[PDB]
């Protein structure tokens, strides 16, 4: 019933994995990067990185590890997707035609099985005898590495330890041995098991259960000379090997958790460790020959090299160069100098690869062309937080504005030629009583500055005290220039005040354009917020002044400009305020809902409301009555991340396991019961987590109306930096394109032989249905990149209609013209 | 053992005509059967699946029901009581259902075509957005299980900070995700249940949120028509959030014995002395009364004349007050002796006689229905 | 009636009664 088209405007930029090895040829060194559904292959040169091949998979890359089996020229690549599609890929080049051929594949999902708390863990034995996968608690799946195993037939092994944290395959063992840290009611422990492929079961490990630290989170197998393994926790780093057990508690690692590692020297003498706050350390393992040549670990040392981007993964390339794979910020290439610099750091940045990072909010603005729109996003988190202005070339051109603090919400104000941005910075509790900042950020380095006057809650405050060292986030409304992007003004909110919503509009008869902010007073003892405000600000003469302030009984989660009035949402209530002649908000309506009004979107007199559990609700303001009325709803429990009104009857949303869905106002409805239900009319597994939906387009709006094939345009921002676009089609165009997708799938070569139908099928841990009411634009647009006989095969015995009449045999040149028209929407 | 049907499956099961009260999955249903058709029907069920339907009536007079619960028989015994031969049976609530058809047989017993409503179980709200690097930090190093240490909000602060760290990648804060967290929601209920009445928490309530949510839905002091709302909810998260809303909406107090009489509202509570609104006072015979002071109270009858003998609030005379319906003792009406006294007339209610409840709107002038939140 | 002054009193709540029988009934209600 809904006919939609979805396409990628910007591919996912956030790096979730990186591995080095010899994938292309045994001689040259490669770096493989996993950017969610994309896989980039580079060659490591003395200058930097040389791009060799980039491929797209029909699946979110969960595991990615290289390995060289016995009797193979170069390394093979094992990949596992989020939907459990396992595959062994090989790099094959013929003259100037590069192709990633699928040596073996198969789905490794188990119908019945509770997925693990620590997610998917995929490891390979150092001698390539097997691939060990930990997908579900209580079971260890084993895919034996035999030349006969092409479908990836595997068997599960009963594991008595339910809560396994991390697991690795040990080096220098007679039989394949796994080492893992797990938790039980007596705390955390490290245990080993020998994996028998003949018996298809576990055997006694070389060194049975050993007690580890309370927060033991990482396991690292050490190569042949040393042997054994390194277990990293919060306060300590310990090395275990048979009888010996050395443990060190260096104070330099206590301030933050080590969340990623990488081997530097192939013997295991050096390792790179990265914490949550961007620090980079060097873990060194001192050796001891011991006459006979057994070689034992003498000592462990940790050295702080310096600061990088918040690293998700790390990988030592060569000659002091390390690739810093980041999710919250830009990924990098950094040089590790033997001697430090004047500041004391041993790290020096070489390249900075742009990452649109977690796009938490965004907006579309014209800015300078006065016709062509540009997209301004709230990107990254913490020191990696920034703004990004994405625009078309007229390829996408990106301009970065670093903030050094977390940006949260963004809106534009044309009247004052500037942007309003809600943002938060982390400060630490000082001995003196007050708080101290970590680094100088956008809110601390503002030209004009101000603090909110405590009136409402200065008197009405709960009794409590904050202890030394505790972190506290400081919220600010930043006024940023549209041209220079300098922080013109920074307004700090009250103590314990969390700023949630932000709008820029004209209310009532008032000709001034105000920046309205919705907040919530967040105390730790108080679970659900019972206090908040709506602050009306006016930016003029380089200063921000508080026009009005309205106290509320809850958290102002969302606000929208509603026909010259302010529509706000306080917890379960959806309230309508009117802007009086005395310049104050006055309540006109209230609507008490069965859900928490988190998501608030509007179209004319219609109001779309939604909560975190995908409870969708459609209200309507009755003007003659002067109150709200519920039109329809659809409550199916599932996690919802964003929502939007496509047209008067259709509503788009983003629900659990990276899916997109469309709800529709039931037509041909006789009964009130059926009129009051929104029918699910479209489902599609996007493979990205949407945070913001935004009406607009990044292409020339087109002055003269020349029969557009697509109607409407909704852009969207995701956690991986991917930007997509959604649009509506006609029944004829949909049925054509749908038939086209199924023809395209027969001729297109999928990496890992994963089915497109299976990939885009709506999926959750409980239910998995096929995709409906959605045309895969990435698949349709790939038609222009294919070869003329494959186009001839796709258009073979296919009927194309150009409108009104002439329903003739479709040709590749007619279809090329149609797909070329679709590529112009982004 | 245990007989369980498939999710969203269509089944036809019998309905015992004597039954009427709502049965929540997990809670037990004791039955006393006298009529041979009821006994014979139950004896057949023992040989078959041992399961029958318990309809959740909207109106028991007209026998109107849209949902219900399958009841599995786990105990049968042919007893004798008061010179009457009666069979006693115990059943336990299992699956929830939506009523499709209610065909009535030749006997008083009726069959019921029903669709099994599934138990919605969702993963952690952060499961999707969690960083691979931070997956290993998601696990906690055991519970503090020291009443004082977990009642202290410093542990729940550490829990929130760790579990919902990746809320920074999303458009919402950590504290919002806690409002849809099973463990946090259970703890909030436990704390408010202890606030209502002092009791042993470890023994009385289960650790599982599915089991916990049902246990609470059965024990809440509410109307069975309101209870249907909890039966309709399929997600234990939504079920717990709804229970906390119901709990927060119990702003009135009623006769614990009959529960048909709204005595007073929390708004009428007031502090006469600096001790507090509620305080324990002993009478001249050693009976201790935890007494709540309220400005106004109603649905009470006064017994005898006022007396100043051993008054707990000097300057006032007590008059014994009892429930208009069941005559159970609710407390006393304190009436001032002098004209210069501040409240002049107030009420001292005994805590043990009262029970929390949602303010009823029996008047047909403005009956605004209770709108529960998920 | 019985005794106008209400000499029969309840030790639990102070409820006075005109006849002993009424007090006995009253004290049975405290048991529940
Ligand atoms: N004189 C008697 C005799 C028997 C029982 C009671 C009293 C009496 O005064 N109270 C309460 C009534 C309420 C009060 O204010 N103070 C009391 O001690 C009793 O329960
Ligand atoms: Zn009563
Ligand atoms: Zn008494």
């Amino acid at each position: 019933m809904s006919y939609n088209y979805v396409v990628t405007a910007q591919k996912p930029t956030a790096v979730n994995g990186c591995v080095t090895g010899h994938f292309t040829s045994a001689e040259d060194l490669n770096l493989l990067i996993a950017k969610n559904t994309r896989l980039e292959i580079y060659v490591v040169t003395a200058e930097g990185l040389r791009p060799v091949k980039e491929v797209g998979m029909y699946g979110k890359i969960a595991v990615m590890e290289l390995f060289r089996p016995k009797g193979e020229s170069k390394d093979l690549l094992f990949i596992l997707t989020a939907k459990y599609n396992a595959c062994i890929l090989e790099y094959k080049q013929s003259g100037e035609s590069i192709d990633i051929i699928t040596r073996a594949h198969g789905n490794v999902q188990d119908r019945i099985g509770r997925p693990s708390e620590t997610g998917i863990i995929g490891i390979i034995d150092p001698e390539c005898r097997m691939i060990g996968l930990r997908l579900y608690d209580g079971l260890f799946k084993v895919i034996p590495l035999d030349r006969d195993n092409k479908e990836l037939k595997a068997f599960n092994i009963r594991l008595e330890e339910l809560h396994v944290i991390d697991v690795k395959f040990l080096y220098g063992c007679q039989a394949p041995t796994i080492c893992f840290v797990y938790q039980d009611p007596q705390g955390r422990h490290v245990k080993t098991y020998e994996v028998s492929l003949r018996e298809k079961e576990f055997n006694k490990g070389p060194w049975k259960q050993e007690n580890v630290e309370a927060e033991a989170s990482m396991v690292i197998a050490v190569p042949e000379p040393f042997g054994g393994a390194i277990i990293i926790g919060q306060e300590s780093i310990t090395y275990h090997n048979g009888d010996k057990y050395l443990a060190i508690a260096p104070p330099i690692i206590k301030q933050s958790t080590i969340v990623c590692h990488n081997r530097v020297d192939p013997n295991g003498s050096r390792y790179l460790l990265g914490d949550m706050e961007g620090r980079l350390f060097m873990l060194l393992l001192e050796k001891e020959e011991q006459m006979d040549g057994t070689v034992t670990l003498k000592d462990l040392r940790v050295e702080l090299l310096g600061e990088t981007s918040i690293a998700e993964c790390l990988t030592y390339l060569d000659n002091g160069v390390v690739f810093v794979g980041s999710r919250l910020g830009d990924s990098q290439l950094v040089k590790l100098n033997v001697d430090s610099n004047e500041q004391g750091s041993y790290v020096v940045a070489m390249e900075t690869f742009t990452n649109l990072g977690p796009i938490v909010d965004m907006c579309v603005v014209d800015l300078e062309r006065q016709g062509q729109g540009q997209l301004v996003t709230c990107s990254g988190a913490f020191k990696e937080g920034s703004l990004r202005i994405i625009r078309n070339g007229i390829k996408l051109h990106i301009r970065t504005v670093p903030l050094y603090e977390s940006p949260r919400k963004i809106c534009y104000q044309e009247v004052s030629q500037c942007f309003g941005v809600l943002s938060s910075r982390i400060e630490v509790q000082d001995t003196s009583g007050g708080t101290t900042a970590l680094r100088p950020s956008a809110s601390t380095q503002a030209l004009s500055s101000s603090v909110s006057s405590s009136k409402l809650f200065s008197s009405s405050t709960a009794p409590h005290e904050t202890s030394f060292g505790e972190e506290v986030e400081v919220h600010n409304l930043l006024i940023i220039d549209q041209h220079t992007f300098e922080v013109l003004h920074a307004h700090q909110f009250l103590q314990n005040e969390y700023a949630l919503s932000l709008v820029s509009c004209k209310l009532g008869k008032d000709p001034n354009t105000y920046f309205i902010v919705g907040t919530a007073m967040v105390y730790p003892e108080e679970a659900e917020p019972k206090q908040g405000r709506i602050v009306v600000f006016q930016y003029s003469d380089g200063k921000l002044q508080t026009v009005a302030e309205k106290e509320v009984k809850g958290a102002v989660y969302s606000m929208v400009e509603f026909n010259g009035k302010l529509l706000a949402s306080i917890n379960s209530t959806v309230r309508l305020y009117e802007w009086t002649t005395e310049k104050e908000l006055r309540t006109e309506c209230n609507h008490y809902n069965n859900i928490m009004a988190l998501y608030l979107k509007t179209k004319g007199d219609f109001i779309l409301v939604g909560d975190l559990m995908r409870s969708v609700l459609l209200l309507a303001y009755k003007p003659m009555e002067g109150n709200f009325e519920e039109i329809a709803r659809d409550f199916n429990p599932n996690w919802m991340s964003a929502v939007e009104i496509l047209d008067d009857d259709n509503f788009l949303g983003a629900e659990n396991a990276f899916n997109l869905f469309v709800c529709q106002k039931d037509s041909a409805a006789t009964t009130d019961e059926e009129r009051q239900h929104l029918q699910e009319v479209g489902l599609f597994h996007l493979g990205e987590f949407v945070n913001v939906f935004c009406h607009g387009s990044l292409v020339m709006q087109n002055l003269g109306e020349t029969s557009t094939p697509t109607q409407g345009s909704v852009l969207f921002g995701t956690v991986n930096g991917m930007i997509g676009l959604v649009t509506s089609l006609s029944e004829s165009w949909y049925n054509l394109l749908l038939d086209m997708q199924n023809r395209l799938n027969k001729v297109i070569k999928s990496v890992g032989k994963i089915e497109h139908s299976f990939w885009r099928s709506f999926h959750t841990e409980r239910k998995t249905e096929p995709a409906t009411g959605f045309i895969d634009g990435d698949l349709i647009e790939s038609f222009l990149d294919i070869s003329r006989p494959k186009m001839q095969e796709v258009v073979a015995n296919l009927q194309y209609d150009d409108g009104s009449g002439m329903k003739r045999e479709a040709t590749a040149d007619d279809l090329i013209k149609v797909v070329e028209e679709l590529t112009r929407i982004h | 053992g245990r007989t369980l049907h498939d999710d969203d499956s269509c089944q036809v099961i019998p309905v015992l005509p004597q039954v009427m009260m709502i049965l929540i999955p997990g809670q037990t249903l004791p039955l006393q059967l006298f009529h041979p058709q009821e006994v014979s029907m139950v004896r057949n069920l023992i040989q078959k699946d041992r399961t029958f339907a318990v309809l959740a009536y909207s109106n028991v007079q007209e026998r109107e029901a849209q949902f219900g619960t399958t009841a599995e028989i786990y105990a049968y015994r042919e007893e004798q009581d008061f010179g009457i031969e009666i069979v006693k049976v115990k059943a336990i609530g299992r699956q929830r259902f939506k009523v499709l058809e209610l065909r009535t047989q030749s006997d008083g017993i009726q069959q019921a075509k029903v669709q099994i409503l599934p138990e919605c179980v969702l993963p952690s709200t952060m499961s999707a957005v969690q960083l691979e690097s931070l997956n290993k930090c998601q696990i906690f190093p055991s519970k503090p299980v020291s009443r004082e240490d977990q009642c202290s909000y410093k542990w729940w602060q550490k829990y929130q900070k760790r579990k919902f760290h990746c809320a920074n990648l999303t458009s919402w804060p950590r504290w919002l995700y806690s409002l849809y967290d099973a463990e946090t929601l259970m703890d909030r209920i436990k704390k408010q249940l202890r606030e209502w009445d002092e009791n042993l928490k470890d023994d009385s309530l289960p650790s599982n949120p599915i089991d916990f949510s049902y246990r609470v839905a059965a024990c809440l002091p509410i109307d069975d028509v309101l209870r249907i709302q909890l039966l309709k909810i399929g997600s234990a998260i939504q079920r717990l959030r709804c229970e906390l809303d119901i709990m927060n909406k119990c702003t009135s107090l009623c006769c614990k014995q009959c529960q048909e009489t709204e005595i007073t509202t929390k708004n009428e509570i007031f502090s006469l002395s600096l001790c507090g609104p509620m305080a324990a006072y002993v009478n001249p015979h050693g009976y201790v009364h935890e007494t709540l002071t309220v400005y106004k109270a109603c649905n009470l009858n006064l017994i005898g004349r006022p007396s100043t003998e051993h008054s707990w609030f000097p300057g006032y005379a007590w008059t014994v007050a009892q429930c208009k319906i069941c005559a159970s003792h609710i407390g006393w009406k304190f009436t001032a002796t002098k004209k210069d006294m501040s409240p002049q007339k107030f009420w001292g209610l005994t805590r043990s006689a009262l029970l929390p409840t949602i303010p009823d709107t029996e008047d047909e002038i403005s009956p605004d229905k209770v709108i529960l939140c998920l | 009636g019985g005794r106008g002054e209400r000499p029969f009193q309840c030790n639990q709540c102070g409820a006075s009664f005109t006849q002993k029988g009424n007090l006995l009934r009253h004290i049975k209600l405290h048991s529940g």
